[PDB]
């Protein structure tokens, strides 16, 4: 069995992954979050 | 319809086909420090630049013969 979800990761790794999770899950003002209505690619 | 072909194409044009991940097997519960490069010293200067000489040469070791009767 591969147990990649079960491992004890390092600390800063835990911080940054949880941080991105948190910034996802948080309600946001409209001032920021005009960011990530950001530009597409070919342009 | 689902238009699965065309929404795949949508995802293609909007992300640019760089859309999968190389999933790594990770089996150890604990992750450890990677074994990395470890040099040895190249001093620009020596520590004292002169070796001290033989501290403990023989003429200094042997102080004396005893001259007693036993």
């Amino acid at each position: 069995r591969n147990l990649s979800r079960y491992v004890k990761w390092p600390e800063y790794v835990r911080v940054q992954r949880q941080k991105k999770i948190l910034s996802i899950r948080l309600k946001v003002p409209p001032t920021i979050a005009q960011f990530q209505y950001t530009l597409d690619r070919n342009t | 319809a689902p238009s699965a072909k065309a929404t795949a194409a949508k995802k293609a044009v909007v992300k640019g086909t760089n859309g999968k991940k190389a999933l790594k097997v990770r089996t150890s519960a604990t992750f450890r420090l990677p074994k990395t490069l470890k040099l040895a010293r190249a001093p620009k200067y020596a520590s004292k630049a002169v070796p001290h000489y033989n501290r403990l040469d023989s003429y200094k070791v042997i102080e004396q013969p005893i001259t007693s009767e036993t």
